[PDB]
């Protein structure tokens, strides 16, 4: 059966570059056309670049004319996206597709491979504490992991030994380049005096552990 | 040349029917043919329908395509609709030599009744104040359908700048939740008397305000 599997990509900076892999299999290489599909974060798809079948045509959108090189190997049954010049906008998922010419269609899909493109490089989170605040008889309570790079981030409370309405939200991608999450804890209001609320923050790329403790005001 | 337009986010119910479009900008919808992919989260797309309206193997025959001239539109067509279904559909079509995409319309599968959200509002703690950083933290949980906008206020004026919102993320319990951060000086904060988190859910807002402690 067909088969689409990608490789390459990962993160990069402004101005740098990339080629990206997508070795084929499962039918004859050389008859079909192939095809670079990406989706943003929050956004949705866009076509980058398609080659013929014989590397006889290449038709590309102008966001990205110039910047991009698509090829192919036939030997090696590979279609290759050489990326240069690259900037923030560019980040995203990219697909590898089978083309029917005839058809004006993609009948397969790649897994996708992500690609990301900023100016960070790995930091450790400035970790906060949310004190309290109602939601009365229930009360919400956090901490604020702020300021951080790559993901992911891990939170447990109590050492685990808290869970009872832990919701830990997803993180927002600054504009500075640096990721935001906090970890929420709903419990009752009554336990504030005589309960201690620790979130264990864990952030293994910058192998950073920040315990902070959470309290009243 | 042409731009095929789909409308943002529609919902249904179960076993209901749901009818998808894609306009086109200019030209006739019947000179090239069209496409459907069906998109689900940290997945790989999959056609549903090609050449206008036919589908490949596998594909359930719930899902059918159609073309509509009088609106110079297409349809992807679902009837008896699955959870399953709840996903992200992308309409497509060729012409000299660039492929259009349609901006995908979020199909909802409304399976639980619809939800307020819970909004909660968290100042700058006074540790990040010392460190001359300040931080408002709004919470939103609790919500179906997950869709909203969040509006932030300084004092009574609109702030245009320093708001970071998540996407909404789905819950365990299949409603949705979303965050949104405000960045400001800690001068910033000290000198309004109040800062105020919107949030819009299906055109009904709840708002929360806190202020410098």
């Amino acid at each position: 059966e067909v088969q689409l599997v990608e490789s390459g990509g990962g993160l990069l900076q402004p101005g740098r570059s990339l080629k990206l892999s997508c070795v084929a299999s499962g039918f004859t290489f050389n008859n079909y056309w192939m095809s670079w599909i990406r989706q943003a974060p929050g956004k949705g798809l866009e076509w980058i670049a398609s080659i013929s079948n014989i590397g006889g045509t290449i038709y590309y959108p102008d966001s990205v004319k110039g910047r991009f090189t698509i090829s192919r190997d036939s030997a090696q049954n590979t279609l290759y996206l050489q990326m240069n010049s690259l900037r923030s906008e560019d980040t995203a998922t990219y697909y590898c597709t089978r083309d029917l010419r005839m058809s004006d269609y993609f009948d397969y899909w790649g897994q996708g491979t992500m690609v990301t493109v900023s100016s960070a490089s790995t930091k450790g989170p400035s970790v906060f504490p949310l004190a309290p605040s109602s939601k009365g008889g229930t009360a919400a309570l956090g901490c604020l992991v702020k300021d951080y790079f790559p993901e992911p981030v891990t939170v447990s409370w109590n050492s685990g030994a808290l869970t009872s309405g832990v919701h830990t939200f997803p993180a927002v991608l600054q504009s500075s380049g640096l990721y935001s999450l906090s970890s929420v804890v709903t419990v009752p209001s009554s336990s504030l005096g005589t309960q201690t609320y620790i979130c264990n923050v864990n952030h293994k790329p910058s192998n950073t552990k920040v315990d902070k403790k959470v309290e009243p005001k | 040349q042409f731009v095929l337009s789909q409308p943002n986010s529609v919902s249904t119910n179960l076993g209901s029917t749901v009818k998808l479009l894609c306009k086109r900008s200019t030209g006739n919808i019947g000179s090239n043919y069209v496409s459907w992919y069906q998109h689900h989260e940290g997945r790989s797309p999959t056609t549903m329908i090609y050449r206008d309206d036919q589908r490949p193997d596998g594909v359930p025959d719930r899902f059918s395509g159609s073309i509509d001239r009088s609106s110079n539109s297409a349809l992807l067509t679902i009837d008896n609709v699955q959870t399953e279904d709840e996903a992200a559909y992308f309409c497509h079509s060729y012409s000299t030599g660039m492929y259009i995409f349609g901006g995908g319309t979020k199909l909802t599968v409304l399976g639980q009744p619809k939800a307020a959200p819970s909004v909660t509002l968290f100042p700058p703690s006074s540790e990040e104040l010392q460190a001359n950083k300040a931080t408002l933290v709004c919470l939103i949980s609790d919500f179906y359908p997950g869709a909203v906008t969040v509006a932030w206020k300084a004092d009574s004026s609109p702030v245009k700048a320093g708001v970071e919102t998540t996407t909404p993320s789905k819950q365990s319990n299949n409603k949705y939740a979303a965050s949104s951060y405000l960045s400001l000086t800690p001068e910033q904060w000290k000198s309004h008397r109040s800062y105020s988190c919107q949030v819009t859910h299906e055109g009904s807002t709840v708002e929360k305000t806190v202020a410098p402690t």
